[PDB]
């Protein structure tokens, strides 16, 4: 799925609760969970673009009053190509 | 109505069908117990500490037990720290001339007779 | 200002209050000169040459008017050879 | 049981204590603690809807004042495939 | 001893001057120091509920006014059996 | 190309979003990714000077808004030397 | 030497001076550096009562304006045989 | 030579920014960049002590107005040998 | 994806800014560009549905302060094969 | 040169002013002059970014008072690969 989908969150709590309303929403592939660094929490999702977007917006949705909360939502529908090396490939 | 975990932290969880200093400062607090029996010092949890409810151990339960009477004795410390202000005469000075080491800002010293040492 | 050379580091606990929490290291103008002790204001290791103040300098090079050092270190040499 | 019961909270301690008043609470296993950033821990609790409803409600209350305290108390009664990829299963 | 005494501190020295006055306050056994992430360090001591009870005082009264201080000071009297899991045995 | 293009943001997802526009906007290699604690990303790319230069300007634009946003945006046009041994190669 | 000292800092650069004002000031083994978490940086040396003594009164008023700062001096005669197990022994 | 240079920065960017102006501006070579935790990052050089001089006011002049900018920028003319087992050697 | 979309613009400037707007946003491919008459000129993208949208939003958003702007965004989901006689397959 | 600049002019004249003043200003090739309908001239030049950043500046100032004037000044650093195909390579 080329498109990529990620949210960022206060705490792993709401990335979870994101995770998981990003994947019941939407044929959208777990990619990634990282933590990175003062409580950032991110969740980032492969798929295709519509199936993307409906999946972000469900996650956006989903996480925004768990804990401390939401901090992006974000789309990149084709990420360059040079992009991907930062991607994570599956979740670890 | 009903009783037990259902109706705890109400309002703190989320994902449910329906949602879808620690120590009192040392100037104002004076512990009944010193030692590792203080009590400024918050511990959370399970610590040996008492709340209302409970009966038992201490205050009237130990105060209670053995009858007593306080006198209204007279009372007037005798003792050194007692004496610390104490009425004192006169502080003697050195008129002393000459080389003598006469100091006059220390300690008091004092020689046979009260003199200034 | 003589130049001298760090042996060893000095310690007092009982010493005076006024010395604050400065540093003492012993200095020689030699190894197997008379020993001297001198604040160190700089950070000084063993064996660096380093430039010593006398008298009232080395008071307020120890950090006041009215410190108690006679001997303060000031400098270390970038480049000296004993 | 397959339903994830959640806690996190800004330090340890509270965590521990939200832990401990869970799995005393109800049949309900603990599967992780996991260390964040900035502070945050995050408890983790699997079992079945009910039992981790009162575990996570009972993790609340007992570390809402411990600590640096409370920061979610949340409970997902069956997560995607894709999220237990990020779930921790035994704590280790 | 089974009890377990909890001490969170803002920085590491607050932590073991925590543990020492622990240790030294009564017959507890340090099991573990941990870094928490963002600052917090937490000690775990365990013993008999007394011990704990006098440890955990000890140790708040002596780190309270050592660097930035004391976040929590708690006890588990009696720890469940699964928590245990992610207590540290003997800290390394 | 060896002049050094850097972003760095408050989370993941700005600078996810930072190098693809980056890479996007000119012709930039991305050379890294780094997490630098609590909370901040860095994006590092390389090229020409003049691309670099339009590379992070468009970087910072499209980042500015994503979560927390933007810290800073900078570049240098040589890198000394000792300076590339500190500097990622490739991204992982 | 079986005293303890140690020195926090917000930030490694104070910790290093600290390190060497300590060194410098006495005979005091520095056994330890850890990063903490958060900027929290702590030094700990370990040595005779009095050299500790002085390394860390020295470390203290040396660090106490580089950079963020001193955040704890701290002084450890006799240390609880416990502690020993979570004092690092050889600097890394 | 043995001098040290250390500025700390918060950020990265600053850091190599620093450790750039820093190793143009004089004779200096970096041993050292540390993520320190919080955002905090220190570049680390060694050289005489007039080129570390010159390179730690290079450094500190033009690191101050990038990002998160400069925590501190300080020089130690003679490092103590106890002092270098926590320093880093090459940088890596 | 055969679904098309399409941007008509007033002017070259515009219409080459949507391309690449368009083909940076989503995975689409650039089939045409047309000149029409009076100015008015075309460009197209074809590809899967979603990527089709994501593409045309942004080529709209591109173009439309661009020179004289954008006349025309719109999208067919499927074409019909007799309208793809009269599109241009490849570019140039 | 990968960059690309385009003027976008009302008549040929402006156009040839721009041409003008941007292969003047700096170092560009001058790949396309186009007729588009309606009286839209553009013209098309590659270089280096900062290159062609200057034509463009030059090119836009020199003939937005030359006949009909300026439409669009636009530049873009790199362009996608499959926009190449739809720009000129020299001019007719």
């Amino acid at each position: 799925g080329i498109a990529l989908g990620m949210i960022e969150t206060r705490g792993l709590v709401p990335a979870i609760e994101a995770a998981d309303a990003m994947t019941k929403a939407a044929e959208v592939r777990l990619v990634g969970r990282q933590f990175v660094g003062g409580g950032y929490v991110t969740v980032l999702v492969r798929g295709e673009t519509g199936a993307v977007n409906a999946a972000v917006r469900a996650g956006a949705d989903a996480c925004e009053r768990v804990g401390d909360g939401l901090v992006a939502a974000h789309i990149i529908a084709r990420v360059h190509s040079e992009v991907e090396n930062i991607l994570p490939k599956a979740p670890q | 109505r009903i009783t037990g975990p259902g109706m705890l932290a109400t309002g703190l969880i989320t994902g449910t069908p329906e949602f879808r200093l620690v120590c009192a400062p040392r100037s104002d607090q004076m512990d009944r117990v010193s030692g590792e029996g203080k009590e400024r010092c918050h511990i959370t949890g399970d610590d040996w500490s008492v709340n209302k409810h409970i009966t038992g151990t201490a205050g009237q339960w130990a105060s209670g037990r053995n009858p007593s009477m306080r006198g209204n004795a007279r009372v007037v410390e005798t003792s050194a720290f007692a004496n610390r202000n104490v009425p004192k005469p006169e502080k003697p000075g050195s008129k002393i001339t000459g080389s003598s080491g006469n100091d006059t800002q220390g300690s008091l010293i004092t020689y046979s007779g009260g003199a200034r040492g | 200002m003589k130049i001298m050379q760090v042996e060893k580091t000095l310690v007092s606990t009982n010493r005076i209050a006024d010395m604050g929490h400065k540093p003492l290291l012993v200095v020689w103008e030699k190894p197997g000169a008379p020993r001297q002790v001198a604040v160190d204001a700089i950070g000084c290791i063993p064996g660096d040459w380093v430039l010593c103040v006398g008298s009232s300098a080395a008071r307020e090079a120890a950090g006041s008017k009215s410190y108690p050092s006679d001997l303060t270190i000031i400098g270390i040499i970038d480049q000296w050879n004993g």
